[PDB]
């Protein structure tokens, strides 16, 4: 099975050097037809094609942004490297890497679950992780992930064991430049002397990783 | 480079429907030395990759359904999806590969369904929050159709203006509803100093306004 | 005719 990872460094400043990495397993660049795409999509906009690497080492560039790219592979042809230079705050995006379509077909065949890109001055701020206790049919509880710049957090609940009615917000700006979201879980309210609730939240960019127990709330 | 055009650009439809989804191109994508469409369509699922469908204009990427049919020739294709599923909801893009890759603006596919009252929840400052010096309450709106929902926070009965923020989800991959926060965003102080916080929801599957409140301190 | 972003 083919496996895509985007690496990426979640914020940097305009006018530095985006470096973007594309490890992927499953099929090689050694291998006749084979390559690698990045596409990029800006939130809640479409698709951009970036560039494209092949076997031979053979690189193709969207026109309008050819004079900022650079696509490279390593000898090993398991790792494939963008750069763009001088970024501004339009090459903010989601950066996804693909596999090219097999024998030598540009189209994008498999791709992977895409790096956010923050172009920004501001610094790096963990999130505060608060519990959203069980009012005492059906209960609603969860976490307010709050004051983290940039984007984005991943919220999970129950180390991913609990999906099934799982409702994780989009993150709003504050006017303290920092992002905040809920994620909210609906739950049997049978199940509230019971059933763990704990919310695993993960902000890459600062290296943290909070684990919150929300229960019902003592008097 | 060649654009491509898609209309419309947002199709709201009924589970078990039949939606055409077009593509225009700037320039044909008929190769007539092999007479072959150089066209590929994309599904993007709410926070989801885009996954293949089709390539070549008609060809069906294996695991893809009979229902999603591709076809068109030159500058006019079409994705047709002849019954369609509540999972379909997504963002579908066309891309031509006759050049350096482009892509269409994307349609969105909404799914119309039957009207679904919100479930209203109100959710004090964790204790936790309050030692950090502010206070959020959070009011939730869960598993609601339409979109289109009024929240109004009062403090001791007294309207709030310019202190709450709202996000809504994306519609559900599920059972096409949405869900939605309303955040009223106090310091510990003006928060301490108050003792009534109701949340008021209008949404047109209420026969009147739902109010959900509580009193700081009380249980 | 095409040019794509693919070696000949
Ligand atoms: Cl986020």
């Amino acid at each position: 099975e083919v496996k895509l990872q985007e690496s990426g460094p979640g914020i940097l400043q305009p006018s530095q050097t985006l470096s973007l990495t594309c490890s992927f397993s499953g099929f090689s660049l050694n291998t006749y037809g084979m390559g690698v795409g990045w596409i990029r999509q800006p939130s809640g906009k479409g698709l951009e094609w970036l560039a494209n690497i092949w076997w031979t080492d053979d690189k193709y560039y969207n026109s309008v942004l050819k004079s900022r790219l650079t696509i490279s592979k390593d000898t090993f042809n398991n790792q494939v490297f963008l750069k763009i230079s001088s970024v501004d705050t339009a090459d903010t995006a989601t950066y996804y890497c693909a596999q090219l379509a097999y024998h030598d077909n540009p189209w994008f065949a498999y791709w992977g679950q895409g790096t956010l890109v923050t172009v920004s001055s501001a610094s790096t701020k963990g999130p505060s992780v608060f519990p959203l206790a069980p009012s005492s049919g059906t209960a609603a509880l969860g976490c307010l992930v709050k004051d983290y710049f940039p984007e984005p957090v991943t919220v999970s609940w129950n180390s991913g064991a609990l999906t099934s009615g799982v409702h994780t917000f989009p993150a709003v700006l504050q006017s303290s430049g920092l992002y905040s979201l809920s994620s909210v879980v609906t739950v049997p309210s049978s199940s509230l002397g019971t059933q763990t609730y704990i919310c695993n939240v993960n902000h890459k960019p600062s290296n943290t990783k909070v684990d919150k127990k929300v229960e019902p709330k003592s008097c | 480079d060649i654009e491509l055009s898609q209309s419309p650009s947002s199709l709201a439809v009924s589970v078990g429907e039949k939606v055409t989804l077009s593509c225009k191109s700037s320039q044909s994508l008929l190769y007539s030395n092999n007479q072959k469409n150089y066209l590929a369509w994309y599904q993007q699922k709410p926070g989801q990759s885009p996954k293949l469908l089709i390539y070549w204009a008609s060809t069906r990427e294996s695991g893809v359904p009979d229902r999603f049919t591709g076809s068109g020739s030159g500058t006019d294709f079409t994705l047709t999806i002849s019954s369609v599923k509540a999972e379909d909801l997504a963002v579908y893009y066309c891309q031509q590969y006759y050049n350096y890759p482009t892509f269409g603006g994307g349609t969105k596919l909404e799914i119309k369904r039957t009207v679904a009252a919100p479930s209203v929840f109100i959710f004090p400052p964790s204790d936790e929050q309050l030692k950090s010096g502010t206070a959020s309450v959070v009011c939730l709106l869960n598993n609601f159709y339409p979109r289109e929902a009024k929240v109004q926070w009062k403090v001791d009965n007294a309207l709030q203006s310019g202190n709450s923020q709202e996000s809504v989800t994306e519609q559900d991959s599920k059972d096409s509803t949405y869900s939605l926060s309303s955040t009223l965003t106090l310091s510990k102080a003006d928060y301490e100093k108050h003792k009534v916080y109701a949340c008021e929801v209008t949404h047109q599957g209420l026969s009147s306004p739902v109010t959900k409140s509580f009193n700081r301190g009380e249980c | 005719a095409p040019a794509p972003a693919a070696p000949a």
